[PDB]
């Protein structure tokens, strides 16, 4: 519906279209005449679409008069038989005819049914719409499409990127760890925690001297754990979560990276993120410390008993709730039955 | 509503169970029939066929590696064959468990070819499969000596809601100076987080191998297997792209040709 | 009764009746006011030095609404001589004309002029349909703006439209410059008209610019002769293929923009991938300044140079193209079946200002 | 029984969606007791009928069904004919023809083919509707495929007309099949069901078919994106997890 | 000796010295070669654009033009930083999913032509995330010519979930040019593109609700701002302040078949295992310049909450310094004494071979 003449279809063409969707005809010629779309010459199928085409179509093509030609292929689709819609508009015609036949094309196409047309050919010469020309139209579909230089650079990026995707690297999916020396005090405190002598070790980084030191080891229970996490500075925590899981009691250690917010300089919260990989390496590899969870909180108040339990032993996936459909057609009269069709 | 047709309905459901989901659809059909004896009687061969079609790997006690359950390993009485260690075992299909391992002599006298192929193939599987198993059979079918290499690989992540299996079968016959190599590769992926999506794929390969002695022919055969399987997998990964931008585009557009989301007030007049 | 179609161009208004073979009235769409409030059109151009000249449809879009009203009133009452209350009026609009602009020209046809019925068509689509096509890329090069409009099944592809602000008025103003540099003087308004006549009668696009320049430097073959109103003969040669050459080298008038060939290539390659091959073979010219000899043959050369060697490239240059936009509109408004599609005063009264797009 | 219905639904969840109608037929065969309940909770592939009055094609679901006869949006009359099957409310049939034309435009702009249908019906206050799109594949053996869209919208129209609250449950059943030399055969297909709730401004400039059309378009764009970028992507990733081209 | 930090941006290169709080020098990553004065790179190429022909070696983030990228590094080292490459270790930034061959060639150029004493290549998104104070989260990096959604769990980016959007600040600038020109102004020349970019950066913002703010644009002149041109002539900018960055959420505005950044963040999170999504949703850090529009964090929070489960806790972290966070973190890392010990020295490149990095 773009700049349509408004020329609709004569009822005769409505009838002949209804019959053509029963596979009745090989060919419908549609012309415009006195403000109406009307049939010209219809033909019945004789041989194959291959052999009909050149003798059925070409002599219906006037030198300087546009027309529409619907040609029934021997293919099929869901709606039924499949058609070629050819638009004949020789460019030497009178512009009135060119205008009408271009500005009623979409209206006729919709009138016939878009589902039944699989190819639309626009020809200005006989070579465009002869059988050879239709074959070449199909071949032109089998042709590669023109891409820009940027469009192809992006495809090159895509294919090498897909190689990277399936690769097994892992090392260059992170920036390599930063190894700050751990202090003897801090190391010894981590050791005493691993042997269940303490239940809390708080580590802090000397940013200037680039070493990680021991800040705290105070006796910490689950209720006092929130009071251990500062509000102004980032810190590392090792804590002995004593809890009860599914009937048996566990003393298990949790690592907590506490980072309060923009109270920390980019330098501070950068170093704290960069040293974690290597610190936990030293803890788990050298001391054989079994760390069951690594938590990253920004406020100490987050650490409720329910929070620690939910982070360590997680619940099942909560399935999505759904609202109910409309009531449907009222007084429908009928058990639902399958619409199956052999 | 014949009960004899009810069991073949139940059996059809089972043979179409996705890899790693056998127990689930089984429990489903069992609660739908609620005729446990009718199901056990009338669907036994369906269980056996599902296990032999999915290359179920099973571990026998005291034996390194696992063994694939295939139609080629069938021995009757619900007993199968492990050709690598030259035994055989009772195998329970429902629970997929291995019992009663007893040594069993196999005649036909082509051990060296099977052993060469099994060494080479099980070396190849370690190079190209994270969780792969392989079983190599040697037979004389229609009086000619045939090697059948089977490869299985799979990942079952029911918590993440996806399972995936890879089956590979490669047959070639010992006939000098050349022999025909047939292969069939199958991939099945089920992803059912908040919907149901499946990938089913298969590919048949025909190639030609040149047979001489065990050491050389097994090498060339493994090279055929390797290159053909790599080609299949690479083509699948590229096919995902071609479908995403071109094949899918046929069914529905990402945007209409105008590249503009259509204005609804404009149409409604 | 009769209807009329009105093509509001960046420099020329083309008006007349539906069913006519050409616009009955063609006048400059210029309004001038001192530093009657104003003159319009041919009147206002002659008095160029004393007045201040303003283009309402600068670059296809109506920028100034009062002046647009004066131009339209001039059309109906002086150039055409009809009563708006007794005639349905089709109007044309440019590419990417904003929705509010549309609403406003509808207003004015109904509120100010009390027209019975009216319709607004897209110039590019009428020009394409007039060539027998519903899919193709239109090159619309007129007085003050040039557009590259890809169109698929009668709908413009908005994100691929390209707009050069170099066009025919610039070509006249540049030919005037180089003629001055030869030794001539074209200062007054009559002489400015003479330069337009020279451009439209003797200029032509060259196949290869450098080869044509080298020819002109060594020969007297390319020197057509022009006669002035007094009777003097002036000779121009080199300029004939250097004036329209600016369409392909906008650096000549100082512009940083690309030529119409490069903008056609860019506009085609901004479309959907399926559509591109068809757009290459359906290149339609639809402007006044697409009337130079040789421009079609030159476009073929430059585009095949820019495009893949496999590609088939066709440039359609209708002989009737100079007024195609109008002709198209005429043929449409001259249809009984097209009468229903017009909006009507009564319907606009009830619906309001936003009825037009719908 | 509720437990058997949950089992039926799970078993549908696991089975391939290419063959839903065969599976549903055999599943109702196993337990015919729960035929209706199951049919409500499961969506079937849409079926194409031809309207002999107008000569073209309409879609079949359980809302255009009265008895064993299906009403066409285009002739408004059931096939085969019926003495008094319930018919659309007087106001609603004009909205139906409007919405059918509108979603026909939607369908041609996105699908470039196939058939579409809309069936609406009165509620207590406000109304409801179904939008059904069926597109097939004709590319080749390398492009076999089918897309089915079922959009069920309920508009609890507020009496004032200022705002309307729209609910919509959308469901896509699709399957693509490629048959290339390199990849062999590839049957990638599934079903997704997502629902959006939102109330937007209703005006003379934006009626219900406007807001509902925008809802259906947004949901289909989102579902097709989610299908291609998540589900198909995840299956691709799984395949490469199973096997590696590069040696370990 | 102090180290060099180089952020190889899609449109803008950001170079400086390790330990500085901001890049010592920032310049466009364009190379200008005479059309058909050997070479002009950066602001010089923009200055003399007419005589020159433009090339964008990293336009999408991946280096595709090595000969021009070598010129860009020469300009960086010698003309902006004004230093000798042999005497200064160099940290380079890497695009997400940069190929291994890409990094090997980058390393080779650095060692064999610039003779750096040692060098290291780091992923952009991970540097930004780390600088944001966490090692688990999903990063949105929107720069000049590329936008990436990069999920990271405990320091490791998950390559399967990495999403590329080819829409960013370049496209936003162009679309603003277009919609202003449609309003009635004129912005079609390169000089005018620079002005319109400034208009974007100083007057654009992301609406919380798009339809409501369109209505409010129609209703009143409340959302209308004024921008004075270098001419001195003043233009009125209306709804186009927020219609422009709205293209980040609806690519169809610029005619693009793609998802909005909210939808791609959601897709990228769903490409991850269910266990970690809770940690991804609650750690959305934004990096890069195109994420600086006032009101994008609240918008993204709204949109993602819509796409997410009801129960889920979603947090968007938009640091004030994000426009340079990538570089900043890098600087910090390169300032460390312990860090450069891990870097590969020049001597170690030749006996070990190019495969080390
Ligand atoms: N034969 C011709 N050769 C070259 N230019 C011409 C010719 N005839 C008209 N023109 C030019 O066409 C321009 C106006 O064309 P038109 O399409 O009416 O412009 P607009 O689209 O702005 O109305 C004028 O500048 C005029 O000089
Ligand atoms: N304050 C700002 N507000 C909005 N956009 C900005 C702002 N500053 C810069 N930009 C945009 O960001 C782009 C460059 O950002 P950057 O992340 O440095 O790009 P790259 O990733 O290519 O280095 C510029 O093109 C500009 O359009
Ligand atoms: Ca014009
Ligand atoms: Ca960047």
């Amino acid at each position: 519906m773009s700049h349509q003449t408004g020329i609709q279809a004569s009822e005769d063409v409505k009838e002949i279209f209804a019959r053509a969707r029963n596979g009745k005809y090989r060919l419908l010629k549609i012309s415009i005449e006195n403000e109406q779309l009307v049939i010209g010459s219809y033909s019945q199928p004789s041989d194959s679409w291959d052999k009909d085409y050149d003798s059925f179509v070409l002599p219906l093509l006037e030198d300087k008069q546009p027309c529409y030609i619907l040609f029934r292929l021997d293919s099929q689709n869901a709606q039924g038989y499949e058609w070629i819609f050819i638009a004949w508009s020789p460019d030497h015609s009178h512009v009135r005819q060119k205008m009408l036949y271009a500005a009623t094309r979409a209206t006729l196409k919709k009138e016939f049914g878009g589902g039944h047309i699989k190819d639309e050919v626009f020809g200005t010469v006989k070579e465009d719409v002869s059988l050879h020309g239709y074959k070449k139209y199909l071949l032109s579909q089998s042709s590669p499409a023109p891409l820009t230089a940027a469009e192809e650079e992006l495809r090159q990026i895509k294919i090498n990127e897909v190689q990277t995707d399936v690769g097994v690297d892992t090392k260059h999916q992170t920036l390599q760890g930063v190894a700050f020396p751990i202090s003897r005090e801090a190391f010894q405190a981590l050791e005493k925690l691993n042997n269940r002598q303490l239940n809390y070790v708080q580590l802090e980084i000397d940013i200037k001297n680039e070493i990680i030191i021991l800040a705290n080891t105070t006796n910490t229970e689950l209720k006092d754990l929130p009071k251990r996490i500062p509000k102004d500075s980032a810190r590392y925590h090792f804590f002995l979560y004593k809890h009860s899981h599914e009937g048996d009691y566990l003393e298990s250690i949790v690592f907590i990276y506490s980072m309060p917010g923009y109270t920390c300089s980019i330098r501070e919260r950068m170093l704290y993120s960069s040293c974690k990989s290597r610190l936990l390496e030293i803890v788990e590899r050298q001391l054989q410390m079994d760390v069951i969870r690594k938590i990253e909180i920004d406020n100490g108040d987050e650490l409720t008993a329910d929070f620690l339990y939910e982070e360590v032993h997680p619940k099942q996936h909560a399935h999505k709730q759904s609202f109910a459909k409309p009531k449907g057609p009222a007084g429908k009269r009928g058990i639902r039955r399958l619409i199956r069709g052999p | 509503v014949s009960d004899e047709e009810k069991v073949r309905i139940a059996a059809k459901f089972i043979t179409h169970a996705p890899p790693g989901e056998f127990n689930e659809v089984f429990n489903d059909v069992r609660l739908l029939l609620n005729n446990d004896n009718l199901l056990r009687e009338g669907a036994a061969h369906a269980f056996a066929q599902y296990n032999m079609d999915q290359f179920t790997p099973v571990k026998i006690e005291g034996y390194d590696d696992q063994v694939l359950i295939t139609e080629h390993g069938d021995l009757g009485n619900s007993r199968f064959l492990d050709p690598r260690n030259q035994i055989s075992f009772k195998f329970d299909h429902l629970r997929k468990e291995a019992s009663d391992p007893q040594p069993e002599d196999v005649d036909g006298g082509l051990k060296s070819w099977r052993e060469s192929c099994d060494s080479a193939l099980r070396a190849y599987v370690k190079d190209h499969y994270s969780n792969g198993f392989c079983t190599v059979y040697a037979k004389t079918i229609d009086g000619q000596q045939t090697i059948i290499a089977c490869i299985e690989s799979h990942q079952f992540q029911p918590k993440n809601f996806w399972n995936g299996r890879w089956r590979s079968e490669w047959k070639f016959t010992i006939t000098p100076p050349s022999a025909q190599v047939v292969g069939v590769l199958k991939i099945q992926v089920h992803y059912y987080e908040d919907g149901n999506v499946q990938l089913v794929s298969h590919k048949d390969v025909q190639d030609s191998v040149t047979v001489s002695n065990e050491v050389q022919t097994t090498k060339e055969f493994i090279k055929i297997i390797e290159s053909a399987e790599n080609e299949y997998q690479t083509a699948i990964s590229e096919n995902y792209q071609t479908m995403s931008d071109t094949t899918f585009k046929a069914l529905r557009r990402q945007l209409p040709v105008t590249r503009t989301k259509i204005d609804w007030n404009k149409i409604l007049s | 009764t009769t209807a009329l179609v009105c093509d509001n161009g960046s420099g020329l208004v083309k008006a007349g009746f539906a069913g006519d073979d050409a616009p009955r009235a063609v006048f400059p769409s210029i309004v001038g006011r001192p530093r009657k409030d104003s003159y319009v059109g041919d009147e206002a151009q002659s008095k160029r030095g004393i007045l201040t000249l303003k283009y309402p449809i600068e670059h296809g879009i109506i920028t100034n609404w009062d002046d647009m009203e004066k131009i339209w009133h001039h059309t109906f009452y002086n150039e055409l001589r009809v009563a708006p209350e007794e005639h349905p009026t089709l109007l044309t609009e440019a590419p990417l004309n904003p929705k509010a602009n549309r609403e406003k020209m509808t207003q004015i046809m109904f509120e100010t002029f009390n027209v019975p019925a009216m319709y607004v068509a897209i110039q590019a689509v009428l020009s394409l349909y007039a060539s027998g096509r519903t899919t193709g890329i239109v090159l619309d090069s007129g007085d003050g703006v040039t557009h590259n409009v890809p169109i698929y099944e009668g709908y413009a592809l908005p994100h691929a439209i390209m707009r050069l602000d170099l066009a025919g008025r610039d070509l006249t103003d540049y030919l005037m410059k180089i003629l001055t540099e030869r030794g001539y003087s074209f200062v007054t308004t009559a002489e400015r008209e003479i330069v337009r006549d020279i451009k439209e009668k003797l200029c032509y696009v060259a196949l290869d610019f450098e080869n044509e320049m080298a020819t002109a430097a060594s020969s007297s073959s390319l020197e057509k002769s022009y006669e002035l109103p007094d009777g003097q003969v002036i000779t121009i040669g080199n300029e004939r293929f250097r004036c329209p050459e600016t369409l392909f080298q906008p650096s000549f008038i100082g512009m940083e923009s690309a030529g119409i060939h490069e903008t056609t290539y860019n506009s085609i390659m901004k479309c959907d991938i399926d559509i591109r091959k068809d757009l290459y073979a359906n290149n339609v010219m639809s402007g006044g300044t697409t009337m130079y000899p040789g421009i079609a043959d030159r476009m073929q050369k430059e585009i095949t140079a820019l495009a893949p060697s496999t590609m088939k490239i066709k440039i359609i240059a209708p002989p009737e193209r100079k007024y195609s936009v109008w002709i198209g509109g005429s043929i449409l408004a001259s249809l009984s079946t097209f009468q229903q599609m017009w909006i009507t005063k009564q319907e606009y009264d009830e619906a309001g200002p936003s009825i037009v797009h719908r | 029984s509720d437990q058997q219905l949950d089992c039926a639904l799970d078993l549908m969840r696991r089975l391939p969606p290419q063959q839903i109608e065969k599976n549903l037929s055999d599943l109702i065969d196993l337990v015919p007791s729960l035929c209706e309940d199951l049919l409500s909770s499961v969506d079937q592939p849409l079926k194409i009928a031809r309207d002999k009055v107008v000569g073209k094609d309409y879609l079949l679901c359980d809302y255009n069904r009265d008895g064993d006869s299906y009403r066409s949006p285009w002739s408004n009359k059931y096939d085969p004919p019926l003495e008094d099957g319930a018919m659309p409310s007087a106001r609603l049939r004009k909205l139906e023809v409007e919405a059918n034309n509108a979603f026909d435009q939607y369908r041609d702009l996105y699908f470039e083919g196939g058939v579409s249908s809309v069936y609406l019906w009165d509620l207590d206050h406000g109304f409801a509707g179904v939008i059904l799109i069926k597109k097939a594949g004709d590319g080749s053996k390398k492009i076999k495929g089918c897309w089915d869209s079922i959009h069920v919208v309920e508009v609890q129209e507020k009496s004032s007309g200022r705002t309307a609250h729209y609910k919509l449950t959308s469901t896509v059943m699709l399957w693509l099949q490629t048959n290339k030399s390199g990849s062999g055969t590839m049957n990638l297909g599934g079903s997704l069901t997502r629902q959006m709730e939102k109330d937007e401004t209703v005006s003379d400039c934006s009626p219900h078919i406007a807001n509902i059309g925008r809802l259906v378009e947004d949901m289909e764009n989102k579902i097709r994106s989610t299908l291609n970028e998540i589900y198909f992507g995840k299956t691709k990733d799984i395949v490469n997890g199973l096997r590696s081209v590069q040696t370990f």
